[PDB]
């Protein structure tokens, strides 16, 4: 059980990894209903498949904008990696393709909206409410890491709630396959591991760092390190000194210390017992890791749906027209897409 | 609340690490080293990384009235003032204003060294002046390169350690990640006989003299000592002292175990 399946996931991934899916569909197979988010750069749309009438989320990427911002390698990763993984909490890539002006990733719709939006509206999360989400990330990061893949962008803006109250990890722009050590300074400021900031070179450890941050934010309503100007946020992250609000159950704050540890020789997930240190922690006692995986647990919150194609849980952006030029742009750079 | 504003991702130029020297006077250099002492990205730097970076800094001249940087103008550049006077000002709306001042001291732009960040104000030379500039890609190469040269290989030393030969690569890098550095002066005592054996060492540069209570060894670059702290904590039979100026790799042995369990388990397999 717990034994072979591992290998099967790597067997599976690897095979899909070495020969990725290519121009599954095309633009005219879809109706474009509403913007869900302004990607950089960027624009995620709700789309209605025609032959099926079913809905999706389309990630439109301006090929030129990507080149000007130097996100060639990252973009190929996002897509290559995303069409090769499979796990209950990773969003599914249904079709991918490209045209003269844009790249397109079409995905399953997650009607529930961003964690971020709920959290902010709701103020903060009860601990079992926080814990329920945090369990999925832990399991997800174990899946990813086992394949030698780091995610590098954990934040409530990249975590969407699905119709069953569960989570779908979402923005794979910074995800990457690292066997030794990697150096790119990227992520989101409030969430950057100190080794990233100080260009120490780094791998799996930064995700677990970010996990500590997420959790502290899910329960606090604000992240551990914040400040007016960014450099001060970094200053704080490097000291790794953190206050916990009065209401953090002792066990929570204990887990947060082991994860929010600047000293890699003491940071949970990174030690001899790897992840189990986190699962068999003290703040996950009530968690049945097997159940959560089978999505058999009661969600402490179900987003309100209406019919399919409902966007109520999302914000409203101004709709500009998606231009597809008559001249192919940046053809060579995305050949592999 | 500003509670609902989302927090964008940030991302600098990649450099997979797998010639620049701008002359400056001895003093100009010291003043530069002091203006960066307490800047986040410089605080914690090899004095050689620091030296390499202080080489990289280019000279930038300015006649009075000249714009050093323009608000919203690109900030892939950090700047530290050498000489001159300087007004800072912001077009807050709407309204152009002066905020503070610069008198032959002061710096700005550091966040530029991490990712693209458009200057928040326009700085203007209120006299003839000079600055040192540093651009992100340059600065990051220096520091990425320098650490990769200090990662693989920091290892070889480690994989030349008999007690560790049977480590996996994923594990040895774990140690490369955290192994500390120590610097020693002539005759300074590295290890004390009969002291708790808390960690092992490896000489990066210099010479260490092992002695007992009588020279019983001399270690040069690439060679380890105290390496018994891995198998047993029983008190050092000998002592160590520095011959010249030594830099040592020091690995607390407990930390080692938090990462890998007991070294002896390794030396089975
Ligand atoms: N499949 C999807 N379903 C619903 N919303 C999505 C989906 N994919 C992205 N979004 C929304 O669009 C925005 C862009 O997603 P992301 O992948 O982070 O792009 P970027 O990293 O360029 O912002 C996010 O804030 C997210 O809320
Ligand atoms: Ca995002
Ligand atoms: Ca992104």
């Amino acid at each position: 059980s717990v034994k072979e399946f591992l290998a099967k996931a790597k067997e599976d991934f690897l095979k899909k990894w070495e020969t990725p899916s290519q121009n599954t569909a095309q633009l005219d197979q879809f109706d474009r209903i509403k913007t869900l988010g302004t990607g950089s750069f960027g624009r995620v749309m709700l789309v209605k498949h025609k032959e099926s009438g079913n809905h999706y989320a389309m990630k439109i990427l301006d090929k030129q904008k990507v080149v000007k911002l130097k996100q060639i390698e990252h973009t190929l990763n996002e897509k290559r990696i995303l069409q090769a993984v499979n796990f209950p909490f990773l969003v599914k890539l249904e079709f991918s393709f490209k045209d003269n002006s844009n790249l397109y990733m079409v995905m399953e719709y997650v009607a529930g909206g961003e964690m971020f939006s709920h959290l902010r509206r709701i103020g903060r999360f009860s601990e079992p409410h926080a814990r329920f989400y945090a369990a999925q990330i832990v399991l997800t990061f174990e899946y990813l890491h086992s394949l030698d893949l780091i995610y590098r962008d954990l934040k409530p803006e990249n975590l969407l709630i699905d119709q069953q109250g569960y989570i779908q990890v979402t923005d794979f722009g910074f995800a990457k396959r690292v066997k030794g050590r990697t150096w790119t300074l990227c992520g989101t400021p409030e969430y950057l591991a100190p080794e990233i900031i100080l260009s120490k070179g780094y791998n799996k450890a930064v995700d677990w760092w970010a996990l500590g941050v997420l959790i502290y934010e899910m329960a606090a309503g604000y992240p551990p390190f914040f400040a007016d100007q960014p450099i001060q946020i970094y200053e704080k992250i490097v000291s790794g000194k953190v206050r916990f609000p009065s209401h953090f159950s002792s066990d929570l704050k204990d887990l947060l210390r082991n994860l929010l540890q600047v000293d890699l020789t003491k940071r949970f997930g990174n030690l001899k017992n790897g992840v189990n240190d986190i699962k068999n922690h003290k703040w996950f006692a009530t968690t049945d890791w097997i159940a959560i995986y089978q999505r058999k647990v009661e969600a402490p919150f179900i987003p309100k749906f209406k019919g399919p194609g409902d966007t109520s849980n999302f914000d409203d952006y101004e709709e500009e027209e998606i231009r597809v030029s008559i001249n192919e742009k940046c053809g060579k750079e995305f050949t592999e897409f | 609340i500003n509670r609902f504003t989302r927090r964008a991702s940030v991302c600098a130029e990649a450099y997979n690490p797998d010639r620049i020297i701008h002359p400056k006077t001895d003093d100009q250099r010291n003043r530069l080293q002091e203006a960066c002492k307490d800047i986040l990205l410089f605080k914690n730097l090899d004095p050689e990384q620091m030296s390499q970076v202080l080489d990289a800094m280019f000279e930038k001249l300015v006649k009075e009235g000249e714009h050093v940087i323009d608000q919203g103008d690109d900030g892939d550049n950090f700047y530290v003032i050498d000489r001159g006077t300087f007004d800072i000002y912001v077009k807050c709306d709407g309204v152009g204003r002066c905020v503070g001042n610069y008198d032959n001291r002061g710096s700005f732009g550091e966040l530029a060294l991490m990712y693209n960040t458009p200057k928040a104000a326009t700085i203007t030379a209120t006299s003839p002046g000079a600055l040192w500039g540093l651009d992100r890609v340059t600065f990051r190469r220096i520091i990425v390169k320098n650490n990769a040269k200090k990662r693989k290989m920091y290892e070889s030393f480690i994989e030349s350690l008999p007690f560790l030969k049977s480590l996996e690569v994923s594990e040895r890098l774990k140690v490369v990640d955290v192994i500390g550095t120590k610097v020693y002066n002539d005759g300074e005592q590295i290890i004390a006989q009969g002291d708790l054996a808390d960690s092992f060492f490896i000489v990066e540069s210099g010479e260490v003299k092992i002695t007992m209570k009588v020279e019983i060894a001399r270690c040069f670059r690439g060679q380890y000592f105290g390496e018994l702290a891995l198998v047993t904590n029983k008190p050092r039979a000998a002592s160590a002292h520095a011959i010249g100026t030594v830099k040592c790799l020091a690995m607390d042995v407990q930390a080692f175990e938090r990462l890998l369990g007991p070294c002896m388990e390794i030396m089975k397999r």
